[PDB]
């Protein structure tokens, strides 16, 4: 009842799920499924019990190629995973019936851990997840084998690495999708510092789910950063709806029309026609054999363009099954649409700008890497405010094996653990259902 | 689609290069083998190296996007991603760096195009790169004097021409022959010698370069005198400026 | 009559500058170059001495298939090969950064309040003088209290000292003049009045720690080293217990409560402490350069000396070494301070604005931006079209883009008297340029310029900021060559047109108006030339403690 | 017969070391000292030259009411005034830090897989050699691809280069030996076997960037610089497009996936990037020191060479300048590497352990800590009581605390073969000392030593860590002198008594086993003496590019 | 009013803006509250103190329930007051960046 807009919500097979949904029912501030995904990501940890055990047996603790000769400890951690994990859960939980979750995976080699929400309710940020999990497992391992006072510090090193000497948990055998609060490029950035590969890992390379998870996290961060407050709020919500949630089936329909033979440029033409057909843009002036389009609703044009941008990525990188050109698509989709129309590109040039630097820093000596190592906190790709990185996730979902630094390489532990969580793996479903559910409360 | 505003020949040319329904003029005939030699990724008749197994041999995730998006053939085969890169003289080469990337993502599927001042590049699956590259070399994308096929040492876009009207090339990959008035490619795009040079035909004459060029220049058609094109550029500036402040 | 860059084009090439054809490939490769010949020989000697191959002209591709050009340092008559402007081979450029890195500004306002209010002792011009003699012994690394202290060799740390300034003339006159930066001497009358009004009765230290220490250590050493010796000298000169509770107040004042670093610390991806180049905001860089106090009737010259200061520091040293390294980015930066090219374009633009509006008299709005930045962009790009030699000289598109936009942005700021519309003209210039030549810069050059227009006037959390407060850590600007030094220029521009004494901090301005600096900040381009000619003598060498 | 420090005390004083009385006040103040006389003379010249008062013996209190002592550099016959061991006055010390700061370790394992798997090209011993000739041209700052590049002067950057090592002898044999750190040549047989087994078929680069650059910039430049020239050399040697998507994989590998920094970055209050002293863990510092591979039959010498390495770096340069500054902390550090005092105490401890248990044959428990640490602490403290010259030599309680606890800690680890019980020994020593003399160190000396016993065996988030993994940013250790270097020695001690080839990182160990380094890491205290005598020639000087 | 923004002793001559912020504090606080709040009558609190010279702001708890940490408080509060001040006096696009610097300082350079 702040915004009049309504959107139709679809599933990832293009089937109408709920018509006429108030825009703000998709807001991170209102939607309970977005709230649950975010609180989930804050509290979930993967534990690599095999890695802990192997680091202890070899005394290889504290980072790359590090070893302490004579410190080796040979402990049957994976063989006693059930007792160790139960002992850890007792420490992690606040009470017996809370939302603490500890699940063994891989026959005890791994554990999914979700620290209780009650710990986050009286915490400033999210680091209680790794730190509570890490100490619970360290103490559970020591108690399991009655590790001496003299040797127990090796268990600590195997679990959490070189920390507190390093700022990071360097060489740690636990992982989160989030990174430490010190690494934020700016305050309010923590939900942006989730590697694209981790998103693609957790959604198991399902393109639309990867786009959804990335957009939810990106646009939720825009609220935490203050970017979606006041004048800009509707633009950010429309961006989440049309670019990340396939609102009105616009993304899906553009891909369908252009998947067989289509290119970035063909997607553009369909998007402009569709915006014209829908009344989003109209011809404002004729030059010589050239129509200058305008709009009474910049945020809606932006949203339509952002939908086409995602579809263009899926067409272009989908046709190569190779993610690298997403930097190119992010640039020329936007460059081309501006000269096609006379209207500003997605995020008023900021996606194009991000794409320039991202192209450079994925095809040059200076830094960056493949598409999968970027994220909204990366200095190269933080500039667009939610409209760029979800395309990078869709592109890496569609990659069939062209990347050296693939989600398999960087994110294997995240894949095994975080994909187990249904709301992380299939977020579009949950968010749509929740918006449907709260539809009449807006 | 309208592609680009402007009432100059330059602007029309920019539109034509983007328009996949405009038939690019073919200016020279190049053999399949010679395209492969020029690229320098594999030797003629060498099997295409693979970076992953054929898509048919892999279990893709169930994914409507994958269902709806037909893979190019080299993606189906698992080919490497390889490149071809061109430098265009600012002395009236027909194609120019942004014009190429814009046109490539209008004409070509599955393309990673990069635009730089002295080099413009396209990366895609190798067997598909080979087909695109025939078009890039045979048509008015390319002039053998004002354009050069270069995977490194790209210098020369902004350099003066030599006495033959050829663009500078630190590695002299393209040699004008005064006896035929034709250019031969004597090295591949990375600079290694070809056994047998490739004929690239005659440089375009001055009048034809003017007709076909997509750069604006005071001694050609100046960008400032394309007042409608200067438009849309100033328009975009203003609307972007206003947009980032409020809506 | 001639464009400002014509002489430099005539020096570099045999052809007249308008000629479109030349001769390549018969120049002898590297053998055409005196400097490359020196390098080849040095490489042979180095590899032989150390037993590992090193510089070798035949590795990779053969340089000098075209003319390896001399460059004119702009505003000078000095012509040097580009290698002589590499910060590694240029002691002036290294010392320029050392004088910035080893400087901090430290109040005495809280300190004197501690003495008076907590110790119950008097502060006068005479106690301040005694304190300053004391701290000028101690700052370079020498003792004032303990027995059996071992000390720095005074000649190795000769460049370290402490001075003060204050806007109160009568108080300034009572402190011994060896220690005082005299504002009325260093600044023309109107600028002096402005600066003194800003400072008022405040009393500020300018502290310079030894270059040899800055080079061994880092920029974040400076305020610590400063505060240690302030603290020692406070104990000695005001007769404290040597380590009592009040001592901690001087520490916290010198380290936190009245310290002004040249640079703020940087986030983890580019982790650095204070007093590194990335932390220096463009307004400070404009204020460190002292062109404003000597070239105040020429706003172009002041603005372009600022561009030279920042292009060198931000592109060659900061982006080309701290943030990357190797051969690095000399000519990305030399484009903005050589051949009088940017000068030609910016004088064009200053003249245009003066004739049409009057400096600082244009409406501060997008109409002025569109007018001025378009005019000047067309001017500069037309020069490359009319002179092929000029285009071959500034051969990389990024170089051209930065030069042309610097002129457009500075000129737009000359018109409006406001840096923010200047910055909008900078972005417009890039978009026009890109469409004109169908090319702009390197692959990643216009990351910030495609974000630019929208972020000029944005007020959002990590988007909105007056240009004077932006610097190399403004998110869009954090990575790329060909911008940061020019932005320092555009921040200087409107203030130079306005006749303002400073761009963003009056204390920073006064702090570099000091004849005891090693590098001469009133003539940055002159100094770069002197360093290229190997005629600049830096501080920090170890000759006195090594074999002859 | 004599304790090992008797020669040094006899050289310092006219009295036998046992005498309890002496003469003060009539020694001439600063005039008793050659070095202080040099400083007075230099201060007058400096002050006159620059027009600002500087070093002045009449400011504050009068140095030299007592003997201003010579120090023997332990293990040498070099005696020097303490000023000659200040890092500002000692080029050997500055070059030690430069040699670490400018070094990074960078694998070729991912890079070779990108070549073979993404590019589809071969990697062989021959292509690796070509690559290493290429990167040895490029790394110091010279071009391999672009036309019209300007380059660093090869003589200014003569100390930059790239070597490799690998555990595979056959492959190592096939690479030009000029580029190869030969593990079989540099290490005794048993240590060679261990290190080769740790490396296996991995191939690792040791990259040193130029000292001149490292001094101009900072430690966080090193892995960037390294990665750029690797990236260029990978393009040139392997015939990539010069800037394709695969180029980004090499960048990410060189800067992140297979890079080993010497130091990790530091948190905001002491904000620094990589490769600064505070990020170097104790176990890496022990492994940088190369005493292990030459002094392997003498576990004391090994451990105390490490102490010397760490005491100078962490106390004099790091805590005494990066984290404070001024006169700084020379004699806090020299106490651990002069006068053979730590040597006497630790040889005593080793002999006790050898006789009573056998090296590494004591139970790894508190009983051993209480025995050995207590015994050695009492020995050390009794030397100060029996030899008044010794006590007046190490006049500061901090100094004595560090030295006695270092001996106690190392001897405990010699008995246990375990560093963590070594550390517990160090803390117990502090508490025994504190009660024996009713004093310990400076005001804030035992922050870490009062936390210390409880934090030795803790497993908690910012408390728990094997000593080998701790370093200067371990929270309790982050601030104070007279501990970091000795902890590095206690980290070394058990490994030295065990005969272990390395303490914490075998790549780090091998990486400094290189005769092309400037500083000789096999004889750290010899080098400190050479630098004190003004006989050490550092890299990075600018004499080639300045006036005569 | 002084153009003193961005840190100690910092000033940008010619950027001064003469706005009666304290005199219009109630309108500005009401407009800022409307942006800070998620819904009418949630737990947002905006309260003027010292005759309008100060404001106590409590950002609604719903914003922290879907945040990783706590910087939404200063960030949402800052942008809501920047926009409210801009809107109150109709500060132009050209000058609004000074309101941003006066509220949140040198951030994001610092
Ligand atoms: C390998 C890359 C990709 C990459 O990540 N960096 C490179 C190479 C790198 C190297 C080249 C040194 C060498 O030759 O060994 C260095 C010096 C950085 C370093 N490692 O020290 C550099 N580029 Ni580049 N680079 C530059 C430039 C450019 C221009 C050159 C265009 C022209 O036609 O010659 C283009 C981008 C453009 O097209 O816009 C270019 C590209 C490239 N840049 C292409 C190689 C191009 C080609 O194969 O020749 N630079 C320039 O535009 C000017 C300044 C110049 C830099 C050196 C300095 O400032 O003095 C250098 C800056
Ligand atoms: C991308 C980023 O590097 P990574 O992506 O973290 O490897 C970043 N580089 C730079 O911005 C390099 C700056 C100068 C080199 C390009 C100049 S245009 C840095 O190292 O902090
Ligand atoms: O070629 S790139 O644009 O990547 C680098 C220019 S130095
Ligand atoms: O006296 S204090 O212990 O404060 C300092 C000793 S250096
Ligand atoms: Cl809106
Ligand atoms: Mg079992
Ligand atoms: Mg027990
Ligand atoms: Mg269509
Ligand atoms: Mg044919
Ligand atoms: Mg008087
Ligand atoms: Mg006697
Ligand atoms: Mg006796
Ligand atoms: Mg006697
Ligand atoms: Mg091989
Ligand atoms: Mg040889
Ligand atoms: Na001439
Ligand atoms: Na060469
Ligand atoms: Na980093
Ligand atoms: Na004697
Ligand atoms: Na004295
Ligand atoms: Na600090
Ligand atoms: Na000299
Ligand atoms: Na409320
Ligand atoms: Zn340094």
């Amino acid at each position: 009842a702040k915004f009049e807009d309504k959107v139709d919500l679809y599933d990832d097979r293009g089937n109408l799920v709920e018509e006429q949904v108030p825009l703000e029912a998709l807001s991170p501030l209102r939607n309970p499924a977005i709230k649950s995904i975010v609180q989930g990501i804050k509290r979930t940890v993967a534990v690599n019990l095999e890695g802990i055990e192997n680091a202890l047996k070899t005394a290889k603790v504290g980072g790359p190629a590090c070893k302490i000769m004579g410190r080796e400890l040979d402990l049957d951690i994976v063989g006693n995973a059930e007792s160790i994990a139960a002992a850890a859960k007792e420490m992690i939980q606040v009470t017996e019936d809370d939302d603490t979750n500890v699940e063994l995976l891989g026959g005890g080699k791994r554990a999914l851990v979700q620290v209780p929400s009650a710990r986050f309710d009286v915490a400033a940020e999210y680091s209680a997840a790794p730190l509570v999990t890490a100490t619970a497992f360290v103490q559970a391992i020591i108690n399991e084998f009655d590790v001496s006072m003299y040797d127990a510090n090796m268990v600590k090193a195997a679990v959490l690495g070189r920390y507190p000497q390093s700022v990071e948990y360097m060489g740690a055998n636990i992982a989160t999708m989030l990174d430490i609060p010190q690494k934020l490029e700016g305050p309010g950035y923590a939900l942006r510092n989730i590697m694209v590969n981790h998103v693609v890992a957790a959604t198991l390379k399902n393109t639309l789910q990867a786009a959804a998870l990335s957009t939810i996290l990106e646009q939720t961060a825009m609220f935490e950063m203050g970017d979606a407050v006041g004048a800009f709020e509707r633009m950010h919500l429309l961006g989440l709806a049309y670019q990340g949630m396939n609102a009105d089936n616009l993304v899906f329909d553009l891909v369908k029309a252009n998947g067989k033979e289509g290119t970035v440029g063909s997607v553009i033409a369909d998007l402009v026609e569709r915006a014209l057909e829908d009344g989003v843009i109209k011809v404002e002036k004729e030059l010589t054999d050239y129509k200058v389009y305008g709009t009474d609703d910049l945020a809606m044009w932006n949203a339509y363009a952002a939908a086409g941008l995602m579809a263009a990525t899926m067409v272009n990188q989908g046709a190569a099954r190779a993610a690298q050109g997403v930097s190119s698509t992010l640039l020329y989709y936007n460059d081309l649409i501006e000269f096609e129309t006379g209207l500003p590109s997605v995020d008023f040039g900021k996606v194009e700008g991000t794409a320039v630097g991202f192209s450079f820093f994925s095809h040059s000596i200076y830094g960056g890497g493949g598409p999968g190592i970027f994220n909204g906190n990366h200095i190269v790709t933080r500039h667009s405010k939610g409209f760029a990185i979800p395309c990078v996730a869709a592109a890496m979902a569609l990659d069939a094996g062209t990347q050296m630094f693939s989600p398999e390489a960087t994110s294997g532990l995240i894949k095994e653990v975080f994909s187990q969580v249904d709301e992380f793996r299939e977020p579009l479903k949950y968010v749509v259902e929740a918006a449907a559910e709260i539809k009449n409360e807006i | 689609a309208q592609y680009y505003p402007g009432t100059t020949k330059v602007a029309q040319n920019r539109r034509n290069f983007c328009n996949p329904e405009y038939e690019l003029e073919k200016l020279r005939e190049i053999s399949d083998e010679d395209v492969v030699k020029i690229l320098g990724h594999r030797a003629p008749g060498e099997e295409y190296p693979s970076v992953h197994p054929p898509l048919e041999e892999m279990d893709e995730p169930e994914d409507a996007i994958r269902e709806m998006v037909e893979p190019i053939d080299g993606a189906k085969a698992g080919d490497r991603v390889r490149y071809i890169q061109f430098t265009d003289s600012m002395y009236f080469a027909p194609a120019q760096p942004y014009v190429r990337s814009r046109a490539y993502l209008c004409r070509y599927r599955g393309a990673d195009a990069g635009t730089l001042s002295g080099r413009q590049i396209i990366e895609t699956r190798e067997r598909d790169l080979e087909k695109i590259s025939k078009e890039l070399l045979e048509t008015e994308f390319f002039d053998p004097a004002r354009s050069g096929v270069r995977g490194k040492s790209v210098h020369g876009h902004s350099l003066r021409l030599d006495e033959d009207g050829m663009m500078f090339d630190m590695l002299r990959r393209q040699i004008y022959n005064k006896d035929t008035g034709r250019v031969e490619m004597v090295k591949n795009q990375i600079g290694d010698e070809l056994d047998e040079p490739v004929d690239l035909g005659e440089p375009l004459d001055e009048e034809t370069l003017m007709e076909k060029t997509t750069i604006y220049r005071v001694d050609g058609e100046a960008y400032r005198d394309d007042v409608e094109a200067v438009e849309i550029m100033q328009r975009i500036h203003v609307l972007r400026s206003q947009g980032g402040f409020n809506l | 009559a001639d464009k400002l860059f014509i002489n430099a084009l005539k020096k570099k090439f045999e052809e007249s500058p308008e000629e479109k054809k030349t001769t390549f490939y018969t120049l002898g490769g590297w053998k055409q170059s005196e400097r490359k010949t020196e390098f080849v020989n040095a490489g042979k000697e180095v590899a032989a001495k150390r037993g590992i191959p090193q510089y070798n002209p035949d590795i990779g591709t053969p340089l000098g298939q075209r003319v390896l050009m001399p460059y004119q340092v702009s505003t000078t008559d000095t012509y040097v090969e580009g290698d002589d402007l590499h910060f590694v081979n240029n002691a002036a450029m290294q010392q320029m950064w050392d004088d910035i890195r080893r400087t901090v500004i430290v109040g005495l306002n809280h300190a004197h309040a501690v003495i008076e209010k907590r110790l119950g002792k008097e502060v006068t011009p005479e106690t301040i003088t005694h304190y300053l003699e004391t701290v000028n012994h101690a700052m370079p690394g020498a003792a004032v209290v303990q027995e059996h202290m071992v000390e720095t060799h005074p000649a190795l740390v000769a460049d370290s000292y402490v001075k003060v300034f204050t806007g109160n003339d009568e108080i300034a006159d009572e402190i011994d003049p060896a220690f005082v930066i005299d504002i009325n001497k260093q600044f023309p009358e109107d600028q002096a009045e402005t600066l003194k009004a800003e400072v008022g009765d405040g009393i500020w230290q300018v502290v310079r720690i030894p270059t040899i220490v800055s080079r061994t250590c880092d920029g974040a050493t400076t305020s610590r080293w400063s505060a240690m010796q302030i603290g020692m000298s406070m104990i000695s000169a005001y007769k404290q217990a040597a380590g009592e509770a009040a001592t901690g107040d001087f520490a916290y004042a010198a380290k936190h409560a009245e310290v002004i670093h040249m640079g703020t610390y940087l986030p983890v991806r580019r982790a650095r402490g204070e007093n590194e180049p990335g932390g220096v905001p463009f307004g400070y860089l404009a204020d460190i350069c002292q062109s404003s106090r000597v070239n105040y009737e020429d706003p172009v010259r002041v603005s372009l000396d600022v561009v030279a200061t920042g292009a060198m520091l931000y592109d060659q040293i900061w982006l080309g070494s701290y943030m990357s390294g190797g051969v690095g980015f000399t000519q990305y930066a030399t484009a903005a301070y050589t051949d009088n090219i940017l000068d030609d374009f910016t004088y064009f633009g200053k003249e245009y604005v003066e004739d049409k509006y009057g400096l600082c008299e244009a409406p501060n709005n997008m109409d002025t931006v569109l007018d001025v930045a378009t005019e000047v962009t067309f001017y500069g790009l037309e020069q490359y079209e009319e002179y092929p030699a000029l285009l071959e000289d500034q051969f990389g598109g990024s170089q051209r883009a930065a030069v042309v936009a610097a002129a457009a942005g500075c000129s737009t700021a000359f018109a409006t008297g406001n840096a923010q519309t200047g910055l909008s003209g900078w972005y417009l210039s890039m978009y026009l340029h890109k469409e004109q030549h169908s090319r702009l810069g390197f692959y990643g050059y216009d990351l910030q310029d495609q974000c630019g227009a929208s972020n000029v006037f944005s007020i959002r959390g990590d988007e909105g900021l007056p240009l004077e407060l932006r610097g190399p850590n403004y998110p869009n600007y954090a990575m790329n060559v060909g911008h940061q030094g020019e932005y320092a220029g555009i921040s200087q521009a409107p203030h130079a047109a306005r006749g303002d004494a400073f761009v963003f901090n009056p204390l920073v301005k006064i702090a570099f108006a000091d004849d005891n600096l090693v590098f001469d900040f009133t003539n940055v381009r002159g100094e770069f030339a002197k360093g290229a000619l190997r005629e600049f003598e830096p501080a920090g060498e170890r000759a006195l403690i090594t074999p002859a």
